[PDB]
């Protein structure tokens, strides 16, 4: 009998299972999963600045409609736009919506810059009761409905706002379609309308057309929306001779500026995370996520996996 | 594994050995007893440590990007959106199906690996005077007490001391 | 003399050569090749289910051309298009070609929803010589020629339908763009057209040119095909003075529904394969491939490699 | 390959081995024989097969994407089809050609391993009673007829009932 | 005392660190680094093909306006467009400019086939003080102004060239855009013009607007510049009542044919790379790059990372 | 390490071996020197430069593909093109880390390895003329002249030539 040392390894009852090269299954002492897979369920109101739009999205935000008032001054990391929002003012379209929408998200802000303009020969302030605030007929906030002096002419408008500051203004405008020939001569005089706006590189020129659309808040008309940026320098003109839906100022485009709008319908809670998704926030020291393909701020990159193992210990052979 | 130490030659581990990764575990004339040695230990933990530093720095910060859900069918553009955002999720989950894989495959051999290294230290420590059992285990030739025992566990067992009688006892 | 005991390991007259980390040629004693090179030359009808345009493309079939009468309430997973197809019927163009046959290819359907519809103070079913059914005038069968009644006004067209099913409609309308102020005249009264087509939340509006184009099948006028969508509760509104291309009814819009065209020229076999390319079909278990950039179903990954061979044995060192 | 066995210390391979990946090759007093080892040849293969099943899981499936093919010249949108396909093959490719070379590495030291593996058990079995050649082969210092030949190539192999004889070979 | 023989490895004094699976930190004996981080500050005029814009950018060189006559015939590789590029003409835009942009950098030549066309019942080469040569008034070299009879009618235009070619011709023409009804009928009789171009396959009308956009060049005009494509075979057809902008000839595009445009600033120098970016040439063994997201020719591809190191030796162990 | 060889046991690197990478040091009655062993220095260098050139081969070469540099908000068209530079930049940096990473974990347990065989090698050569000091230096229990060093160096040392020697004065 000769004295003996062993050399040997640690090992746990219960082991986990893990990949390799070779091998589905392989059991090891200890792994870290690296693939997140809950979330919240409220949105974190920290550490990004989030903006609700509540029953406003961001353009109905924008143009100024009835229940958008508080979306004033207001500014964000992320706008988030409810499943619930609603149109409530005079029925409307937006040729690329998308891209309007895009813009507005990422300058971060519905900060409007209120401008006086002189419209001459016109009457203005219209409003419509398809377009209701408090009751009374009423018009988005940020435009101004000409139509001609009473009872004369649609003075033909050419107006000009010269960009002296040194940021890109984004104007917002619109332009008329009537539903009849009554309603068009009623409101411009004029048989044809006619909307051209324009700066010293890029120009906008429409003309309305007349007929009937499915009734919308009792409107058969329709109001087409146009944006129009101005650099540093540059001018823009308003031309019409009728139709035109009149802006009230502009806004201010900031570039790439860390923005975004997220469509999500769950409550902003009171909790911190810096990745917010549609389904709720992430808080998380993993690599990769499972909860979202839609993941703003800084997240986990999202996978197609449930479970990725990571081995943390050698292999468990207990027995 | 790459070295056939670990699930190899030695035929399995200790539930017991509870305060390292690995140890010695003696038999001599005073009884039994096991002890974790802390560099083996150790060395195995700072690499498994290191490679989850890593993997974990946080590097992935995305504010504005695309649109990647659709309530109407538009066509060419969309189909774009779409098959950006399906390309780069499958890259991705592939990355991560190979990362975890390969830093398994890596793991575990770093492991098995580092089980040899404490092995080979201990067969170079005791020269002549031991014999390889096969199964992890050296028989030392001499006798051997606590103190001997402590002196192969920390590094300052000279193999010329016990060998005349451990070579005496081999060779007859 | 003392007994000896070898230890060794088996290998080849002929190995297999490899490419590692560190080498570009290494001989091993097995290997298989993970990049599929051939292809079938005809497409598999399963199990995907296939419907061959043959001399229709999707378009002039989602119109009803004098060639397409066999593309009627055909399904598909993958339409296929030939290099072949022509156009058989009156010259038009569709501005967004492209997306609306996009939409087509994806809704994976051409059953036609038949609609009655009142069109007011026209004549109806126009002809052409430039849309031949069996020798004699024809028109798209899926589209409506609407001109002035006979000997009088092109009373005015104001029709309106509701979607009151539970799938978005796909209305297929066009305008008459006429050669001359004669051909205007004699086909609308009027001198110039106007056809809007709109719902709720989007709209269409075009004013009719008139001018020389090139003669195509004796023609020189043309069509402008344009589509509306129309969700479920929603109302789409045909409103026109003139040159109104009318509409027969709508297709079902599927969402996303894993269908899809192919361009190819290939004749449809009757082999099994879960993978068509422009080029045939694949067969193959292989993990990339060589064949297309076009692969449609369960594909090998597309690569730019001709060859990548995986290790499946040791070294071989014969000598 | 890094164990330096197979293109290493075993000079070659045996063409004529073609029941197993791995065997014994014995001289004794009865002649010569080959015998193919089971064990170390089926570690081999179900790693192989193991990564070989890991390669072919069918996970690609794609129906509507986006054109890929074009015939008259667009500009802009065209521009990006093209390069978000151009960068998706770009980037395949690449993974491809990396998994090969590092599915190759791998295989090539795992076929390696085991056959370290299966010299250094037979290393253990013999104990004192052999010595290593160099070259794969233990020279064996006591008579070793078939049955005990067998009794190495299946693990029964009981090095004490040799051991007088073969340390007294060895020694003098 | 008996002999010893130590095996052993070369070590350095001074290692250097890379980064391994496990560790930020590993010195060893030799390293190289994989990341191109230097550039040559010139543009390297070989071996690609520059032609450099200097004042005129490449849709002003296919008008031929002012600054541009030396971008006559020229062809390129990479074509230089500078920030100091200048308007020099009559003030125009370009519906989807960035595809007309993209579809001349890509032919890689200005070379203008030059055609004799027969415009009956108008005048021709219109001039602008907006557009001055050599001090005297002059025009778009590509393009042809023309105006009423004078002192009579603007005799309708219907001209149409046939593609007899081998080539996709590409015609660039465009509309006015007048300031005021005066200057309408003073140049075109007619009240309200009208262009349409059109091939057997794709067609393009406009309806010129009249009001007023900011003075450029004491202009307050504008003009539109459109494209039409023409395969072999088929024809391209101008017809015109009023407003036309009239071609001289036509481009050859070549597809896909290995060009591009790039927007620097950096001065061509004599040194020779394959590889161009917007920050000067690469010249560089090495896979990755720091320099620029902008890279073209053969070019390490672009990384985020300053630094990624490659061992080339073993572990350095000096002491 | 894998093989705890370099950083391992053996206890440092030599800054005088300046014309290999791996070699001999050995003490005899005649002296002491140094020289380098051109096989495993080969065998190391040529894997080296084997995945240096496999990594340079230049495959990277676009022209016309998309602008990535913007004057002006556009919002949909300009998202997509921005987004689809940055997830390509974003997986090739990814690619690019990862490379190293591996491209340097490996050739660090190429180089350990390599320097173990070496030190196999030799092992083989002595059989039981010599016995491993534990830091990469045999003790060799007879006469060694220099040539005979050179005969271990250079492959040709027959060990049976001082077997009995050597086994008398390592058992006595």
């Amino acid at each position: 009998g000769n004295p003996i040392i062993c050399l040997g390894h640690h090992a746990v009852e219960n082991g986990t299972s893990v990949k390799t090269l070779t091998d589905n299954h392989v059991e090891v002492v200890s792994a870290k999963e690296l693939v997140e897979t809950k979330h919240t369920d409220e949105l974190c109101p920290s550490p990004l600045k989030l903006v609700d739009g509540q029953d406003c999205d961001l353009i109905n935000g924008a143009l100024g409609s009835p229940g958008c008032d508080r979306l004033q001054d207001t500014t964000w990391d992320v706008f988030i736009e409810r499943p619930t929002a609603v149109d409530t003012c005079y029925p409307f379209d937006v040729p690329d919506y998308q891209s309007l929408r895009s813009i507005l998200a990422s300058s971060g802000s519905l900060e409007f810059i209120a401008e006086q303009f002189t419209w001459n020969g016109v009457k203005v302030d219209g409003s419509s009761s398809a377009c209701l605030r408090g009751g009374r007929n009423s018009f988005f906030s940020r435009l101004n409905w000409l139509t001609k002096a009473t009872n004369g002419n649609y003075g033909p408008i050419n107006v000009t706002k010269e960009n002296t500051g040194s940021y890109v203004r984004l104007y917002l405008w619109g332009v008329h379609h009537p539903s009849s020939d009554n309603e068009q001569t009623d409101l411009y005089k004029v048989a044809t309308g006619r909307v051209t706006v324009s700066t010293r590189s890029d120009q906008i020129s429409i003309v309305p057309n007349i007929g009937s659309r499915p009734r919308v808040r009792n409107q058969s008309g329709r109001i087409s929306i146009y944006w129009t940026l101005v650099n540093p320098g540059d001018s823009i003109i308003f031309n019409s001779i009728g139709n035109l839906i009149a802006p009230r100022g502009h806004y201010k485009i900031s570039k790439s500026t860390k923005s975004t709008v997220l469509k999500s319908d769950k409550r902003i809670g009171s909790c911190t995370s810096p990745c917010l998704t549609d389904k709720g926030s992430i808080q998380s020291d993993k690599p990769f996520q499972n909860v979202s393909r839609i993941a703003i701020g800084n997240c986990p990159k999202y996978v197609k996996q449930g479970s990725l193992m990571l081995a943390t210990g050698m292999r468990n052979i207990p027995g | 594994g790459l070295f056939g130490a670990i699930a190899g030659f030695i035929e399995n581990g200790w539930q017991g050995l509870i305060d390292g990764w690995y140890g010695f575990r003696h038999q001599n004339a005073e009884g039994t007893g096991t002890a974790a040695d802390l560099k083996s230990t150790q060395a195995a933990i700072d690499q498994i440590n290191g490679k989850l530093n890593r993997l974990i720095e946080k590097t992935n910060e995305k504010y504005h990007q695309i649109e990647k859900e659709f309530e109407q069918v538009e066509g060419r553009i969309q189909d774009l959106e779409k098959y950006v955002e399906d390309t780069k999720i499958d890259l991705w989950s592939y990355n991560a199906e190979l990362l975890v894989a390969l830093e398994n495959q890596h793991t575990i051999d770093v492991t098995d690996s580092e089980m040899n290294k404490l092995f080979e230290r201990v067969r170079r420590q005791l020269r002549e005077n031991a014999e390889d059992q096969g199964n992890g285990c050296f028989e030392i030739f001499h006798q051997c007490d606590n103190n001997c025992i402590e002196s192969i566990r920390n590094g300052t067992y000279d193999h010329n001391i016990y060998r005349d009688e451990a070579i005496n006892n081999r060779i007859k």
